[PDB]
RNA sequence: UUAAUUGCGAUAACGAACGAGACCUUAACCUACUAAAUAGUGGUGCUAGCAUUUGCUGGUUAUCCACUUCUUAGAGGGACUAUCGGUUUCAAGCCGAUGGAAGUUUGAGGCAAUAACAGGUCUGUGAUGCCCUUAGACGUUCUGGGCCGCACGCGCGCUACACUGACGGAGCCAGCGAGUCUAACCUUGGCCGAGAGGUCUUGGUAAUCUUGUGAAACUCCGUCGUGCUGGGGAUAGAGCAUUGUAAUUAUUGCUCUUCAACGAGGAAUUCCUAGUAAGCGCAAGUCAUCAGCUUGCGUUGAUUACGUCCCUGCCCUUUGUACACAC
């Protein structure tokens, strides 16, 4: 069960040709120290903790 | 109600007026298995022949339902009115029947033949396969044969 | 299966083998368990409601819910 | 304890009490029952047919007590649901007139309905009496 | 003299020293029977104030709307009823003790649900929706 | 006395209502719902184009011895 | 427990539930934890409600249906496939039926074995359509704290909807026989079979 | 949605030039000031001049506004 | 920057006209005044019922006083994004919040410019140019048929494949409306009829009467049991009614009987963001009779987005052109 936590620090914006995805900066909490930009599907705002299936190697566009 | 068991006196397969009827089926509808026996007219005779409707078809005796065959082919003499009858006032003899089993198609045939040979509209219109009831015929009713 | 509409007893005192390790019982449980069809399963849920192990939790027409000898 | 019908629920009172008029047998039923549906705007004759004149007679008196004066027509509007007009839109169709009139009759043959001096049907002089009577029958063993 | 409203259902009550009988329509509240919405009507009195409503003026009658605008209307009457005899009557800090507990759960009891239904424009069976198109 | 008065415009409808509660003190002595009549037809004279509908409206507002015959001198009527 | 009465006999059962400790009418709306830290703030137990019909404006502004009592939330995704539209009263009777239809299979508060059945019904990752077109790539993107909720609802209602259809069982009996498995490691539940289906080339396309 | 047009902005500053004698940072005071000296037609018309005149006032303290 | 050629600003432009907006309409509140058997409530006179310190429920067609909260419409009040923060880039504004009946121009409409189209209408005009016809008439009337005609393709819809259902009792809740004297409109209540419907009264020119329009979905209680079944009601037979000089090619309604396809619809494709979608019925137009249509009105009341320019496509610049009957 390779999972990890991540709450969204800020919302970089949207991408996707139809406009239904958001770029987010993120971190895992205790000894926070992470920052990586994942793209996310349903609506998301600040401090929304969310899942992750590999702790790094995010994307863009 | 509550549970009984009963002995082996139930049946599937039971032929009554040339038509076998399923027995595992509850009663008043296993009667509609006969042409001419609808639901209004099946619901009534079997109460004005004094039977309990909660029972499936598997019970009963011949004169418990000869109670119904002489009811159904001679109902004018059994307190059921004339507006329940698929043939009332006739046109051959003026007396009111109830066409049943085979009798429906046959005295339907007479109804069509009486018009088809008189060259009435409905007569040769029936003889063509077209709608006798005045409905539109361009937009509707196509795939068929 | 083709299912059944009367109350002999082949697996129908499995109609009395009718509680342990399957608590909830109602019409749907009766028909499924390699068993009856479900219109005599309504007087029967009325029959063991009369005096049986099944006790009513549910007060409504559309579904009855009955449990074990809890 | 000072019981009117308004303090007993409708269904269990209208129904379990309608069995009282069976218990007595002061009937005057029409006898054309076993051939009726209560409306053109429905399809099957009433399921039971062993009763339901009591339930109907209960029902009308409950509304007649609960308000001032009733009429034969308004009975048809009330019970009459929607005719399944087949393949066309459903509509409100009124109910059987003969059915409802013959219950507004057979109820002042018992002393529960009056014939309002204004026209219509008043709850009778003694109707306001025996209706509240069945309340404490039902209530004082239903708490 | 309190209001009650959901859409076109309106419910009425009154303010003076009272009875104990809490009357719905004429058939008192005990059973109203849109069967399970009874807890909708029961709801107000239960945060605080469970009794001494034998000095209480609660007759309520409902007209208009339907089987659920009336249930929402009557609670709009009853709840505003209590804080009504707490205006220049038994202390007004209790107004701010009920308007406190009612409104801090307010499922449209003190403040009327403003939601009214939209006029339908032509070319459709609706205010917003439209007939089907064919090119 | 009892008068019932009606018109479509409201001003000269209420320039008599006030003008009669002031003859009410002529020797220091003693609103209906508005009816909207709706005609709803098509804008187009023939049959063409977008199927466009158009409601019109009439607004009808109604209200309610020697001095009697010299008070009646908008739709005036009294009984 | 403060039993008390007035001129209208108040049924005793009502007075000993709410004013004693402000419950829901039968089921203890009281403390029930969420077994997924990302639904912290995305679930509305406490404040309790006695009936699942608090008709309120949870739509005209955006995120508010987060604050809707998360049990009235699901009583809404049931009244559809077209015929059942409207008809909340038909829906809320299915839920209070299903609660003790659940409760007759091991006790302790079915108000949780529903939420215990959505945290493992939320798809962690998901895959959607690139600009592309025909030759379009399927890049994975992780899933929202609120989408994981919204969609595990309609996923759960749907599985019941199409299994109640034409089968002898009841609609309350279906989603009861479906909510329970999603409590953990279902492997035999419709909505779980779809969340686990939906995580497809999921941690690979990232 | 909420952009006031030159009908208000011209009229709203048409006052502040002739009546900075008086005029306040509170809306409802100017509300009932307006119709005394102006000839606005509708209430919504006046309430929007007032809402902006007050807005120019709530900011007039800290630096004069162009024009 | 705004929904906005809406504003801030920037400026060889300045100052101005229409369009946007303002406006008018309707939906929200209002314990503020004026007020009321054509609207209600409370009280009281008189009376039914229930248990009895007098309590519940009614009736009370002036049975007298009082009230104006529900209801009607006059005069008006009210929101102006007020206030507080976050934000801006000085600004115009945008975002959050508290407050509030109300904070997407508050919700929804009416109005709507310049230039155009060979768009549609001479089948609305006793509007009309020219042409054709004018007595064996293309005028007009009368009789009778057709516009409905059925190997087939398509557009708007109605009804359904069911167990969140059908049916039977039962509960019982709206709003917008229309309605009769050079006359027979809307119809309560009494009987008769299983029904459709029949009949002798009756009220209303209508906040009064029909009408609380006791609508339908819906709600409580039962029956049915998975398969074309009691789902579905097409087709057709027989009989009874209603409209109308006239029902045949069934006008429509009713009764019994007959009981088809349809087991959730391929490629395609419409509509929709809140009391909205969809479900449900009702009135009005039509109308002698006939709604599966339309114009509205309320009842039940969600899911899903509060985003993009991918497709379809509008607007504003800049750009290229061999286009100008304009890709
Ligand atoms: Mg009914
Ligand atoms: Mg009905
Ligand atoms: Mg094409
Ligand atoms: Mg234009
Ligand atoms: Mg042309
Ligand atoms: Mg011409
Ligand atoms: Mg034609
Ligand atoms: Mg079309
Ligand atoms: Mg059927
Ligand atoms: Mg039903
Ligand atoms: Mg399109
Ligand atoms: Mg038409």
């Amino acid at each position: 069960t390779p999972v990890t936590l991540a709450k969204v620090i800020k919302v970089l914006g949207r991408t996707g040709s139809r406009g239904g995805v958001t770029q987010v900066r993120v971190e895992f909490l205790e000894d926070t120290s992470r920052t990586i930009v994942r793209n996310v599907k349903g609506p998301v705002r600040e401090n929304d903790i969310l899942v992750l299936m590999e702790s790094e190697r995010e994307a863009r566009r | 109600s509550l549970v009984v068991q009963e002995q082996g006196s139930f049946q599937h397969i039971l032929r009554l007026l040339n038509t076998n009827v399923d027995g595992n089926i509850k009663i008043v509808y296993a009667l509609t298995t006969i042409k001419g026996v609808g639901r209004r007219y099946s619901n009534l005779v079997c109460k004005k022949a004094d039977v309990d409707l909660h029972k499936r078809a598997g019970e009963l005796t011949q004169e418990e339902l000869e109670r119904i065959v002489q009811i159904m082919q001679n109902p004018t003499h059994y307190k059921i009115p004339a507006w329940f009858l698929n043939r009332q006032n006739d046109i051959t003899d003026g007396k009111d029947y109830h066409t049943l089993a085979n009798n429906v198609e046959s005295k339907l045939r007479d109804d069509l033949e009486r018009l088809k040979k008189i060259r009435a509209h409905r007569g040769i219109r029936h003889f063509w396969g077209l709608r006798v009831r005045g409905q539109h015929t361009k937009t509707t009713g196509r795939r068929r044969a | 299966a083709q299912h059944a509409v009367i109350l002999d007893q082949e697996k129908y005192d499995r109609i009395l083998k009718e509680v342990p390790t399957y608590r909830y019982v109602s019409v749907s449980v009766l028909v499924d368990r390699l068993k009856i069809g479900g219109s005599l399963a309504r007087i029967a849920l009325r029959h063991l409601e009369k005096e049986g192990i099944i006790k009513p939790i549910s007060k409504h027409s559309k579904q009855a819910i009955y449990t074990r000898a809890t | 304890p000072g019981v009117s019908v308004r303090d007993v629920a409708a269904q269990d009172f209208i129904n379990a009490y309608a069995s009282f008029l069976q218990r007595q047998g002061k009937l005057e039923v029409p006898g054309y029952v076993d051939i009726v549906k209560t409306s053109s705007g429905n399809e099957m004759p009433p399921q039971d047919a062993e009763g339901w004149f009591y339930k109907r007679a209960a029902s009308v008196a409950r509304h007649i007590y609960m308000r001032k004066q009733v009429g034969v027509g308004k009975l048809n509007k009330l019970y009459g649901g929607a005719k399944s007009r087949g393949v066309r839109p459903y509509k409100h169709i009124d109910a059987s007139g003969s059915i409802n009139r013959k219950v507004l009759q057979a109820l002042e043959k018992i002393g529960i309905v009056e014939i309002s001096p204004k026209g219509g049907r008043r709850i009778s002089e003694n109707g306001q009496r025996d209706l509240d009577r069945i309340a404490a029958q039902t209530l004082e063993e239903d708490e | 003299q309190t209001f009650g409203k959901k859409k076109s259902a309106t419910a009425v009550a009154h303010v003076k020293a009272g009875k104990g009988l809490i009357k719905v329509n004429g058939s008192p509240i005990t059973l109203v029977e849109p069967e399970i919405l009874r807890f909708k009507v029961y709801e107000p009195l239960l945060l605080v104030g469970l009794d001494k409503f034998s000095n209480i003026d609660i007759r309520v009658r409902v007209t208009g709307g339907g089987h659920v605008s009336q249930v929402y209307a009557i609670r709009q009457a009853i709840a505003k009823g209590l804080v009504a005899y707490h205006q220049k009557y038994v202390d007004e800090q209790s107004k701010n003790e009920l308007k406190k507990a009612f409104t801090s759960y307010d499922r449209t009891l003190l403040i009327a649900d403003s939601r009214r239904p939209e006029p339908k424009k032509f070319g459709g069976k609706g205010a917003r929706s439209r007939f089907q198109k064919s090119y | 006395i009892r008068i019932t008065l009606t018109s479509t415009k409201v001003k000269q409808l209420e320039n008599v209502s006030s003008n009669i509660v002031k003859n009410a003190e002529q020797h220091n002595l003693v609103r209906l719902p508005t009816k909207v009549l709706k005609i709803s037809t098509r804008k187009t004279p023939n049959g063409e184009g977008s199927k466009t509908w158009e409601t019109y409206e009439m607004r009808i507002h109604k209200r309610y011895v020697q001095i009697v015959k010299r008070i009646t001198q908008v739709d005036v009527e009294v009984v | 427990f403060t039993p008390v009465v007035l001129a209208t006999p108040i049924p005793e059962e009502v007075q000993q539930a709410q004013t004693e400790i402000k419950l829901f009418n039968k089921w203890s709306f009281e403390e029930v934890e969420v077994k997924d830290a990302s639904l912290v703030d995305y679930v509305q137990v406490r404040q309790p409600i006695f009936v699942a019909h608090t008709a309120g404006r949870y739509a005209n502004k955006r995120f508010r249906k987060a604050q809707c009592p998360i049990i009235e939330r699901l009583t809404n995704s049931l009244m559809m496939n077209g015929r059942n539209n409207g008809k909340k009263l038909k829906a809320v009777r299915i839920i209070k039926h299903t609660l003790d239809i659940i409760n007759v299979l091991t006790d302790q508060n079915p108000i949780q074995v529903v939420v215990d059945a959505i945290t493992n019904t939320g798809p962690r990752e998901d895959t959607t359509r690139v600009g592309g077109g025909g030759a379009a790539r399927r890049q994975a993107v992780d899933v929202s704290p609120l989408r994981r909720v919204n969609q595990a609802i309609a996923l759960l209602t749907i599985g019941a909807r199409e299994a109640a259809f034409r089968n002898i069982k009841t609609i309350a009996e279906t989603l009861a026989e479906e909510l329970i498995n999603a409590a953990k490691g279902s492997s035999t539940s419709y909505a779980i079979k779809k969340k686990d289906e939906l995580e497809r080339v999921a941690k690979s396309n990232r | 949605g909420r952009v006031r047009t030159k009908t208000v902005k011209r009229a709203s500053k048409a006052l502040i030039e002739r009546y900075y004698p008086k005029l306040t940072l509170d809306f409802q005071t100017n509300k009932r000031l307006c119709d005394e000296i102006a000839t606005i037609q509708s209430k919504r018309l006046r309430n929007k001049i007032a809402g902006y005149t007050t807005h120019l006032m709530k900011r007039i303290q800290k630096g004069p506004v162009r024009g």
